[PDB]
DNA sequence: TCAGCAGCAGCAGGTACTCTTATTCAATAT
RNA sequence: CUAAGAGUAC
DNA sequence: ATATTGCTGCTGCTGCTGA
């Protein structure tokens, strides 16, 4: 896995600020890496959009992270509520 | 009380959106706008109107709400107010890519040099991500100086086709400070770019041009990298924590916000008066400054603008970045409640799963209970019990929100519960609690324990569960934090156990 | 006018009140919470149509509260007023500024600046109420108005309308 | 998939397994010599070369001279010829000990100590039944339940290695001569074989980036050619001029 | 006690999602928040005793909603929005995934 | 590069 | 929504619970029983909601269902009824 | 898309300005897209008959303007409680301004204005003002300017006379 | 397929690109002496037709940057003469399973 | 260039 | 169709946890 | 508040 | 007499005749 990550761009990406935080993976989750303030500037001169997939995002936010057992969604099925009584 | 109820819709956010503020949107938000520097009146009693602590930002006294909201500190987020520049300033972080767009933009018309006629030009601009697209449109168009009033037809190098290019000279561009010096190739011609011209070139820059540039019509345009309107942080955000019991001590952001408001007035009076070039010109550069070092004081180059007590200011910027600062000091990384820390020493007639958890800390840390009719009576037996025996209750949460605490409460006589109320008790046998010794390199350092209550000042641990957790007993602390709610006891049993984590992966 | 209308609400429901009687619940609670109601979105809402089987989904449940929230859609009557259409309504009170008239649930107010010169106000006219040459309209009067202003409250619609454009005033 | 949904693997590990769940196992097809591997595996009804006792099970006296049963015979073990060329094509210092999921041995151990096989009686097993019922218990190990062409072939490929380690250790000879199991016993080792496998396949939703950056990280801190943390360090920063 | 960054990353590992937001908001700062629907910003005047919510500069009443934030991400987009910086927090997707 | 690990450059 | 959600004639999620799922299904559940939900099955003295919990889970009495969200968005619901916890 | 602040044009019926929740095409509640049905006064008040009767029966399985006035009140009170002053004024408004009384003529009414194949908001226009003759038609409605013919609109309006039954 | 014996002056190289759908590809023989695809770390690469790269983005809910990413100068990518947007399929033997197939779209 | 990023040239 | 060369300048630095000690002057004017 | 120093377990 | 102010890590261009 690891060495999937560094070399799925087609190059060997190294586990540096340089390296893997050049991506365009959002910009809240690369801000909380390193070089915070500069990345908030060029998000906000870009206008960059955040979905708020990644674990850092949903942290900051403090909201449930869409991992483990945040993963899915629990839903009331009013048929089989009924079903059972 | 935490915080009432609000008739709002509840939701999450899904998508964050940047951007840049524009000056209209700033004077529209704001609620008033500041013009004096000082933060008390005369009477260094209230709160001057007009002044940095303008009542109608948020209430400085607790005794006194905030004259917008009409709502407590604990309620009121502040309000943002305004300061309106006399002359526009360059935004510190924005220096060099306010460079980069007047490098790649014609300095008279505002129209981008090298326009679809060029060869290189299609390939420029068919890149879809908005960062690299700039890149190449930089570096091809950095080194045109000519606007190119008449270019060669694209269907073949033989007849002309004229654009609507003004065939000016552009110039070479560099920095020298905070300030963008502008040598014309003779046609030197060196002088500084006023960002008077910066801004009114900026501003013609059409719609096709700078959105192609990686800007956006509606939430940045270029031209707003340009400071013309401050807008003014509530109290909130910088309070005046006074320590000296007497004698308010502002914060940093309230000191430069004075001495930027101090340089406006200046400035704006020397204008007003009339004066030479030459001193116009030292009161913009003092504003410049300041409004730069109050946004970032870690300049390259520049001397700190060092505070009153002669230490450096520490700018926003600088409250940002750090492992200390607001992303990884305060959000990523924060202090809990509910958590104690003490010496380990091991039992070999402790359970795998099992801590040992000394008796005043199982007083400390509560869990809190919902009542319900399968546990109405022992809940009733806690509460008589109280808080000063183990096991027994410290608050009894109502559902009203008003916390009924057990000491002093005897007094009143004995509580009668009801079903839905919440009994925050001492934590007793067989409670899944986590437990952690801090250099975690990995999960099984984390795992969860079932508790177990010790007459004594020391976490006891199981023997072979030392291993994972990497801890020895030659004066080692470990950390213990109590899940809150069923489900994170459910899960932190169900999943985070120590048997589960026997073979790890 | 009158329409109707696709209309979803979010209605969140306690963890005590999932008993076999959910269905129940949810749909009194669409009741009572938007039938008569008036907002500036959808102007008045009257009554909810296919009452019968009203489509209320799954339900989420809210993590670490244990509230499920529901996503209830339904056919909803609505009447919007329209600025430049005309309607008739009955004529309910007059005074100097002018006179309401009931148009469905809503109030509709016409000044005297649009009635016709010789329709003028006089209170010697009992009711006070606006007389011309030929025709007066005093209280439980038909009237067509020509609606030429809305402006929208929690609790209710306000209008302004006009009679004097051709055929428009007593049919 | 990452934060992106970029694919960083199509499945995890390339096998859909949890790590947890992983034992070291021998892949008994591919050691061993030619004539040991025929000893072994190779069954012939027909020529008295490589028969097989007839007290070996109950039919054992009257399959003899069969044909399909022979043609069965065949094809299994072609299929095993066609594994030991594949794992040795796979592994080229012919290294045996390999991790995979599910231990045959400790099943075929169990269902030995469950089921009190005598190793006298001849076995009531029928050859055609082995052979079936491995066919099947191969079709049952399903770690993608998709139902098109490309989602069939992640699934056949994702479980060859595990594939063949099964028929390496459920061989008709194997099972008949070495272990003896029953009808019951071997119905029940089947049955086991499927449900261990179907239980140590990965749950969705688990963070396999950040167990595989602990993974590596912990080792490192219990830590001629640079070594350990230093080149460490040279690999993951990614540099032009090393020692 | 400081819950720092490698303890949340083990939490991560874990799966224990709910956990880890209980420890960020319940245990240590959960504030609740105002927010246009138009704009994303904080600019919301909320009048919670007269039942009243108002966002000047966007001229509406009656499509705000609430959120439940750290304080410290309140400060946050705060400490933003006075460096001429917008976060906008929006609670629908106007891009799909 | 930084600090740490100016920039580059400054 | 009626593109993202997968018929249930064509679902190709695993029809096993995971570990996470029957994680939060149980806390969800012992939840909502702390907060004087009704009860589904029969009380053999139990009064705590996490083993009440899993004992409705045992006997597959737990009106819940999980919406497996794919990376592309689109969802497939998986009713606790029907899910086998092997586990 | 997701403007901050909004600008739209103003509400004009006469312009054909219904509003941007209010335009030609609707997506209904099973997915797909409908017309947005525009019920005239007759239509609308036949529907919420059959809506109240309706829900009368679900409730229970669990003409003269006076007496039409006095089922109406008596339905209304049985069907529904509190928070319905809107609901009553509407309801006995559109008792008293009724154009056409049972399912036959609204039927009548409404496939002659399909035939007329005009807008939804036009027709509803037409069929709620009880107009006598052409420019006064045109001149009570703006949007009628030069849609139909003078000989098919004289008819239909001849129809909506005649279908003006009781 | 040019092969040359040093360089291609950039003259020439310029022109190189010629009218399409004409593709001149420039190759040295020095880089051609070893079949750098015999080599046993180079797994086996298969480019994929247009069906069948619509296939593998329909079955797995892909979009054309979700995939990983092979460069148009990657050696394999040259000696196979990738053009942008086309997805090659990567056969491996892998040690956990035998086989796995992985993709990788050019860019 | 610059320095950084003399000149050029110089 | 190809052979030879140069210029510069910038700081911080693993994860938790405990304790103690000291904290910017002088002159002018109201 | 800031700064500095001595540490404890890795 | 009291308050305000003066070790480690990189980044990029300009220019032909002669022989
Ligand atoms: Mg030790
Ligand atoms: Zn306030
Ligand atoms: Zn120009
Ligand atoms: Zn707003």
């Amino acid at each position: 896995l690891l060495v999937d990550v560094m070399t799925t761009q087609g190059g060997l990406t190294s586990v540096t600020r340089h390296g893997f935080n050049r991506s365009n993976t959002g910009a809240l989750m690369r801000c909380s890496f390193e070089e915070t303030v500069e990345i908030l500037f060029e998000a906000g001169a870009s206008a960059e959009l955040d979905d708020c997939r990644g674990v850092s995002e949903n942290v900051i936010l403090g909201q449930m992270a869409p991992i483990g057992t945040g993963a899915f969604d629990v839903m009331i099925d009013e048929e089989s509520l009924v079903k059972y009584m | 009380v935490g915080q009432q109820y609000s008739s709002a819709p509840l939701r999450t956010v899904k998508e964050v959106q940047f951007g840049l503020f524009s000056p209209e949107e700033v004077r529209a938000i704001s609620v008033a706008k500041i013009r004096f520097p000082e933060t008390m009146d005369e009477t260094q009693t209230r709160a001057k109107i007009g002044g940095l602590n303008d009542p109608r930002l948020g209430s400085i006294d607790r005794n006194l709400k905030c004259q917008t909201c009409q709502e407590g500190m604990n309620e009121c987020p502040g309000h943002f107010g305004h300061i309106d520049l006399a002359k526009p300033v360059f935004h510190v972080g924005f220096i060099a890519k306010i460079k980069k767009v007047c490098e790649c933009v014609c300095m008279h018309c505002g129209k981008l040099l090298l326009d679809e006629h060029n060869e290189l030009m299609r390939q420029a601009l068919a890149i879809k991500d908005s960062k690299k697209r700039f890149a190449a449109i930089w570096t091809l168009c950095k080194t045109k100086m000519v606007c190119e009033t008449d270019v060669p037809s694209e269907d073949d190098p033989t007849q002309l086709v004229s654009r609507g290019g003004c065939g000016n000279t552009q110039p070479t561009i560099r920095k020298d400070g905070l300030k963008l010096v502008g040598s014309w190739k003779k046609d030197p011609e060196l002088r500084v770019l006023s960002t008077e011209e910066i801004l009114n070139i900026f501003k013609h820059i059409s719609v096709k041009d700078f959105t192609s540039l990686g800007f956006n019509e509606v939430f940045s345009r270029p031209e707003w990298m340009i400071l013309t309107c401050l807008p003014v942080p509530p109290p909130p955000v910088r309070p005046s924590i006074s320590f000296n019991e007497s004698q308010r001590g502002e914060d940093d952001l309230t000191f430069k916000l004075a001495d930027i408001l101090k340089a406006n007035i200046s400035l704006e009076t020397l204008e007003h008066n009339g004066a030479p070039h030459h001193a116009i010109e030292e009161a913009e550069s003092l504003l410049q400054f300041h409004v730069a070092t109050y946004m970032d004081n870690d300049i390259a180059g520049q001397p700190q603008a060092l505070q009153k007590s002669g230490r450096p200011v520490k700018s926003i910027r600088a409250r940002l970045k750090g492992k200390e600062g607001r992303i990884r000091g305060n959000l990523m990384g924060k202090r809990v409640d509910f958590s104690a820390r003490t010496v380990i020493s091991g039992d070999p007639n402790l359970e795998l799963d099992q801590v040992g958890v000394p008796k005043s800390i199982a007083k400390t840390l509560t869990y809190p209970e919902v009542v319900t009719p399968y546990n109405i009576d022992r809940l009733t037996q806690l509460v008589r019990n109280g808080p000063n025996e183990h096991p027994g209750a410290k608050y009894v949460i109502r559902d009203s929100g008003d916390r009924i605490d057990l000491r002093y409460s005897k007094r009143a006589g004995d509580i009668q519960l009801q079903y839905g109320w919440k009994v925050e008790r001492h934590i007793m046998d067989n409670d899944p609690v986590l437990f952690n010794r801090q250099p975690s390199l990995h999960k099984m350092s984390m795992m969860a324990h079932r508790v177990k209550v010790i007459p004594y000042s020391t976490f006891r641990l199981n023997l072979s569960v030392t291993s994972p957790y990497n801890a020895d007993f030659d004066g080692d602390e470990m950390n213990l934090h109590v899940p809150q709610s069923e489900e994170t006891r459910a899960e932190l049993s169900q999943l985070c156990a120590v048997p589960l984590q026997i073979v790890s992966p | 006018m009158f329409f109707i209308k696709d209309l979803s609400l979010n209605i969140t429901l306690h963890p005590s009140f999932f008993g076999p009687r959910m269905k129940q619940y949810l749909k009194t609670k669409l009741l009572e919470e938007v039938e008569g109601s008036c907002t500036g979105k959808f102007g008045y809402i009257l009554c909810v149509l296919d009452y019968d089987n009203i489509d209320i989904q799954r339900g989420r449940i809210l993590p670490t509260d244990g509230s499920a929230e529901f996503n209830v859609k339904y056919r909803a009557v609505v009447f919007k007023p329209f600025k430049g259409e005309v309607v008739d309504g009955t004529v309910v009170s007059c005074s100097q500024h002018g006179f309401e008239v009931q148009v469905g649930p809503m109030k509709v107010f016409v000044t005297k600046h649009l009635m016709p010169q010789d329709l003028t106000f006089n209170a010697g006219s009992n009711p006070p109420s606006y007389q011309s040459s030929e025709d007066v309209i005093t209280i439980k009067s038909r009237i067509r108005v020509k609606i030429e202003g809305c402006i929208s409250q929690v609790s209710s619609i306000h209008a302004i309308g006009s009679i004097k454009e051709d055929y428009l005033g007593a049919i | 998939r990452n934060s992106l949904g970029n694919v960083i693997q199509f499945i995890y590990g390339e096998d859909g397994m949890d790590a947890a769940h992983i034992e070291k196992q021998s892949l008994d097809t591919i050691g061993g010599s030619d004539a040991a591997f025929e000893k072994r595996y190779r069954v012939d009804l027909l020529n008295t070369d490589h028969t097989l006792d007839p007290s070996l099970l109950e039919s054992g006296s009257e399959i003899l001279g069969d044909l399909k049963l022979q043609v069965l015979l065949d094809e299994e073990y072609k299929q095993l010829v066609k594994d030991r060329k594949f794992l040795r094509e796979v592994f080229v210092d012919g290294e045996a000990n390999w991790p995979l999921p599910v231990n045959i041995r400790r099943i075929i151990q169990n269902a030995q100590q469950t089921f009190h096989i005598d190793h006298t009686k001849p076995s009531d097993l029928t050859i055609k039944d082995i052979v079936l019922g491995v066919k099947d218990l191969q079709e049952n190990l399903l770690v993608l339940r998709g139902k098109n062409e490309i989602i069939q072939n992640a699934q056949r490929d994702a479980v060859t290695l595990f594939c063949c380690l099964l028929r390496s250790r459920l061989a008709t000879r194997r099972v008949l001569q070495e272990y003896r199991l029953t009808k019951q016993a071997f119905d029940w080792v089947l049955s086991n074989i499927e449900a261990q496998f179907l239980r140590s396949v990965v749950h969705p939703g688990e963070m396999v980036g950040v167990l595989a950056a602990q993974s590596i990280g912990e080792p490192a801190t219990q830590m001629k050619v640079t070594s350990g943390v230093p080149r460490l360090k040279e690999i993951l920063n990614v540099a032009k001029n090393m020692k | 006690l400081r819950f720092g960054e490698m303890e949340r990353d083990c939490m991560i590992a874990h799966g224990a999602a709910s956990f880890l937001k209980e420890r960020l908001m319940e245990a240590s700062d959960a504030f609740r928040v105002h927010i246009c629907g138009i704009c994303g910003l904080m600019t919301v005047i909320a009048k919670l005793n007269h039942n009243q919510f108002e966002c000047k500069g966007c001229d509406n009443k009656i499509d705000i909603y609430q959120i439940h934030i750290p304080y410290a991400a309140k400060l946050l987009f705060q400490e933003l929005m006075a460096m001429n910086i917008t976060p906008r927090l929006y609670t629908d997707r106007s891009r799909d995934f | 590069t930084x600090p740490g690990v100016t920039x580059p450059g400054v | 929504l009626k593109e993202k959600a997968i018929p249930k004639d064509q679902r190709a999620t695993t029809p096993y619970m995971t570990k996470y799922e029957r994680a939060r299904i149980l806390g969800t559940r012992a939840l909502q029983i702390s907060m004087n939900a009704p009860v589904f099955v029969d009380l053999e003295g139990e009064t705590d909601p996490l083993r009440i919990a899993m004992k409705e889970l045992a006997e597959k009495k737990i009106p819940l269902v999980i919406r497996r969200y794919l990376p592309d968005g689109s969802f497939e619901d998986w009713s606790v009824e029907e899910l086998i916890v092997d586990l | 898309r997701r403007r901050l602040k909004k600008v739209e044009e103003e509400e004009n019926a006469a312009t054909l300005q219904l509003g941007q929740e209010f335009q030609l095409k609707q997506i209904n509640h099973q997915g797909e897209e409908e017309e947005l049905i525009a019920l005239n006064l007759s239509e609308a008040r036949l529907v919420i008959k059959e809506a109240l009767v309706e829900r009368r029966r679900a409730f229970k399985r669990s003409e003269t303007r006076e007496k039409e006035l006095e089922s109406i009140d008596v339905l209304l009170e049985q069907t529904t409680g509190g928070n319905n002053k809107d609901l009553k004024n509407t309801m006995q408004y559109l008792t008293n301004f009724s154009r056409f009384r049972d399912q036959e003529t609204v039927g009548a009414v409404i496939q002659l204005l399909k035939s007329t194949g005009l807008h939804p908001f036009e027709v509803a226009q037409l069929g709620s003002l009880a107009c006598d003759t052409a420019d006064e038609a045109k001149t009570l409605i703006p949007s009628l300017n030069n849609k139909i013919s003078d000989d098919e609109l004289e008819r239909i309006l001849k129809e909506l006379s005649n279908l003006e039954t009781l | 397929i040019f092969v040359y014996q040093n360089n291609i002056t950039p003259s020439a190289m310029k022109l190189v690109p010629s009218i399409p759908p004409a593709t001149i590809e420039t190759f040295n023989e020095a880089a051609l002496v070893v079949n750098i695809t015999h080599h046993e770390l180079v797994p086996k690469h298969i480019r994929l037709s247009s069906d069948e790269k619509r296939e593998l983005l329909k079955r797995y809910r892909l979009k054309e940057s979700q995939l990983p990413r092979i460069q148009r100068a990657d050696p394999v990518a040259l000696y196979l003469g990738l053009k942008r947007g086309e997805v090659v399929k990567i056969i491996r033997k892998s040690e956990t399973s035998g086989r796995y197939a992985s993709y990788r779209i050019c860019m």
